[PDB]
C-alpha cells in the first residue's frame, strides 16, 4: 500500500464529494476521484471511459479537456502530479 | 485445384510398435516456402490405426532443436501415458508408452502438450490422428476405404509473414482472442480437391485451428449425416444443415455424391471474436469433391450403435470450475483487435455489450501497480496454472458432476478434460445437440455454463497428473488450465 498528501487543488477536488481528511491511502484517493467524476456527469453516457473535464476544477487539476480511464498509467501520471508520497 | 494429402495409415510391424519422429523441414504454401514440423513428416503426421483390447508400443523421437510433449487428444489412458510433469520428451530424446486401447472405435488425434509452447509448437505444423477400430463398427458397413470414400479431413488456419514463412506470436492479442490467421489448411494443402465414388463419402473432420472455431456446410446444401463424435459412434446418425465444430473436436459425417456434380465443403462464417473478419467474413472453401468412376463401399445404417443409460445424478461428487480471462487482458487485446482490423473485426457479436464506467474506473485502481504479466491472466477457479499443485484428487471408477462456468467473459472456450470420454448434461446453458450426445471430450463454454458426466478409469498421479484446459490454444498458453489426480479410493 502507499499513504500520500493532496496538493491543494485537488484536495480541493476530494473534499467538494464529502471527504475530509488531509492526507490519504491511493485506494482512498481512487474512490474519491471516481466519485467525484460519477457525482458531476463527468463521462460520457454512450462511451463512458471517456471523462470529459474541459469546464470543471478537474480539467484545470489534471491540465486536459479529456481523457480515457483505459489509458492506465496516463492517468496514474496526472494522478501523481498532485499528490505528494509519503513513503 | 490440388489434390488433397491423405495421412498415412500406420499399423504396427513384426514388434508391435509405432515409431513417430518429431522432425522440421520444409512445406509449400501458394509457392512461398515455410518451415513447417511434423510427425514422421514434413507436416502434420499420420494415423495410427489402433484396435482396441490390443496395446502397442510407442517410441517417440524428438529432432528439434527445442522439446515438446505428445497429448493423446481423446484417448483413456493413465496419465503416464501423456506424461504431464516430467512427461517433456528433450531435443533428441527419445520416450516410450504403451497403448492398450479401451474404449469405442473413435477418431481421435495427438498433438504436442506442454503449457506456454502449445500454440506456437501445434502452429508450426505438429498435429496427427489415431483411430480406433472395435469389432463392432467394422460389422457396421460403413465406408471404409481409407483415403477414398474414408477420409482425414484436417482443417487449420495459419497466418504467414512478408516471408512466407509462419507468423506466430503470443502477444497480449493473441492471448486474448487466440491466433488465427487468413489461410485455410485442409490436410495441409490450400483449397484441395477430392475424388470420392458416387454413393456416400464418410469424413472425419477435424477442427486443428488455433482458437478458429469452424462450421462445415455444403456449397450447394445437401444435408450432412453426423455418425460419431470425439468419442466415438452416435446411436443413430444425426442429419444437420451445418456442423460448427470447435478447436480440437471430432465428428465423422457421411455426405452423398450422385450426379457428376462437385461441391464443395465449406465453413460458414462464424459468431466468434475475430473469427468473421475477411477472407472468413463470407462463407468460405475447405475443399472440392469432384465425383469419378471409382469403387464405392459404404452405407448409411439407421442404426449405429448402443451408448449405455446415465447413472442417477445425484450423490455424485460435484466440482464447479469457473473459467476467468483477467479483464485487463480482455480490455487490451480487444484494443489491438479493434485497431488492426477496424470494426469489421466483432462482426458477428457486434451489438449492446458494453461497459460502465465504475467498471472501467475500478479497473484503473485495480492495476495500481501497473503490475499486468499477462501471462498468468486466464485461470480457471481464480488462479492459472502451475504445475506444482494439482488442484484436486477425483475418483477412480466413479461418475462425477463437472460444472464448467465461463460467467464473465463472452470469449469462446472449447473445454477439455484428459483421461476420459465423457457426456453433456448442460452444455452452455441449454441441452447438448443431438448429435453433442454422445462421447465427448470439449465442452462449449462462451459466457456461460456447462455441467458433464465423468468418469476417470485410469490412475493419474502428482508425478504425470491429467489436465483440464481451455483448446483455444493461446488461453491454455496464457494460465486457463488445471492438473487433476485419479486413485481408487483408500
Amino acid at each position: 500500500e502507499t499513504l500520500v498528501r493532496p496538493k491543494p487543488l485537488l484536495l480541493k477536488l476530494l473534499k467538494s464529494v464529502g471527504a475530509q481528511k488531509d492526507t490519504y491511502t491511493m485506494k482512498e484517493v481512487l474512490f474519491y476521484l471516481g466519485q467525484y467524476i460519477m457525482t458531476k456527469r463527468l463521462y460520457d453516457e454512450k462511451q463512458q471511459h471517456i471523462v470529459y473535464c474541459s469546464n470543471d476544477l478537474l480539467g484545470d487539476l489534471f491540465g486536459v479537456p479529456s481523457f480515457s480511464v483505459k489509458e492506465h498509467r496516463k492517468i496514474y501520471t496526472m494522478i501523481y502530479r498532485n499528490l505528494v508520497v509519503v513513503n | 485445384r490440388p489434390t488433397l494429402p491423405i495421412p498415412d495409415l500406420l499399423t504396427t510391424d513384426a514388434r508391435n510398435r509405432i515409431q513417430l519422429t518429431i522432425g522440421a523441414g520444409q512445406s509449400t504454401f501458394g509457392g512461398k516456402t515455410a518451415t513447417t514440423w511434423g510427425y514422421n513428416g514434413n507436416l502434420l503426421g499420420p494415423a495410427v490405426k489402433l484396435q482396441r483390447g490390443k496395446a502397442v508400443t510407442v517410441d517417440i523421437y524428438n529432432q528439434l532443436t527445442e522439446e515438446t510433449t505428445l497429448h493423446w487428444h481423446g484417448l483413456e489412458v493413465p496419465g503416464e501415458v501423456d506424461g504431464g510433469p516430467q512427461g517433456i520428451i528433450p531435443p533428441g530424446g527419445k520416450r516410450s508408452v504403451t497403448l492398450n486401447v479401451d474404449q469405442p472405435a473413435a477418431t481421435c488425434w495427438f498433438h504436442p502438450h506442454q503449457h506456454g509452447k502449445t500454440g506456437r509448437q501445434v502452429a508450426m505444423g505438429l498435429a496427427g490422428l489415431v483411430v480406433i477400430e472395435d469389432d463392432e463398427i467394422l460389422k457396421l458397413m460403413l465406408p471404409k476405404q481409407w483415403g477414398i470414400d474414408d477420409v482425414p479431413v484436417i482443417v487449420q488456419d495459419k497466418k504467414f509473414s512478408a516471408d512466407g514463412q509462419i507468423d506466430y506470436q503470443l502477444d497480449v492479442m493473441t492471448a486474448a482472442v487466440g491466433w488465427f490467421g487468413d489461410t485455410l489448411l485442409t490436410n495441409g494443402a490450400i483449397y484441395p480437391q477430392h475424388a470420392a465414388p458416387r454413393g456416400w463419402l464418410r469424413l472425419r473432420l477435424l477442427n486443428g485451428c488455433n482458437a478458429r472455431s469452424l462450421n462445415f456446410a455444403t456449397s450447394d446444401n445437401r444435408p450432412l449425416y453426423v455418425i460419431a463424435s470425439d468419442g466415438g459412434l452416435l446411436p443413430e446418425p444425426v442429419k444437420v444443415s451445418e456442423l460448427p465444430v470447435l478447436m480440437g473436436e471430432r465428428f465423422e459425417v457421411l455426405v452423398e455424391v450422385n450426379d457428376n456434380k462437385p461441391f464443395d465443403l465449406v465453413t460458414l462464417p462464424v459468431s466468434q471474436m475475430g473469427m468473421a473478419i475477411a477472407p472468413f467474413d463470407k462463407p468460405h472453401p475447405v475443399m472440392r469433391i469432384q465425383p469419378i468412376a471409382i469403387s464405392a463401399s459404404g452405407a448409411l445404417p439407421d442404426t449405429l450403435s448402443s451408448l449405455p443409460a446415465l447413472p442417477s445424478l445425484e450423490g455424485l461428487t460435484v466440482r464447479k470450475l469457473q473459467l476467468s480471462m483477467d479483464p485487463i487482458l480482455d480490455m487490451m487485446g480487444m484494443q489491438m483487435l479493434m485497431e488492426k482490423y477496424g470494426d469489421q473485426a466483432m462482426a458477428g457479436m457486434d451489438h449492446s455489450q458494453m461497459t460502465s464506467f465504475a467498471e472501467y474506473w475500478a479497473l484503473l485502481s485495480m492495476n495500481h501497480g501497473g503490475k499486468f504479466d499477462f501471462h498468468h491472466a486466464n485461470k480457471i477457479n481464480g488462479q492459472a496454472f502451475d504445475m506444482n499443485k494439482p488442484m484436486f484428487a477425483a475418483a477412480k471408477g466413479q461418475y462425477e458432476r463437472w460444472v464448467i462456468s465461463g460467467v464473465g467473459d463472452m470469449m469462446l472456450h472449447p473445454f477439455h478434460i484428459h483421461g476420459t470420454q465423457f457426456r453433456i448434461l448442460s452444455e452452455n446453458g441449454k441441452p447438448p445437440a443431438a448429435h453433442r450426445a454422445g462421447w465427448k471430450d470439449t465442452v462449449k463454454v462462451e459466457g456461460n455454463v456447462s455441467e458433464v458426466l465423468v468418469k476417470f478409469n485410469h490412475d493419474a498421479p502428482k508425478e504425470h497428473a491429467y489436465m483440464a484446459h481451455c483448446h483455444l490454444l493461446e488461453h491454455e498458453d496464457t494460465g486457463m488450465m488445471l492438473g487433476f489426480t485419479v486413485k481408487d479410493p483408500n
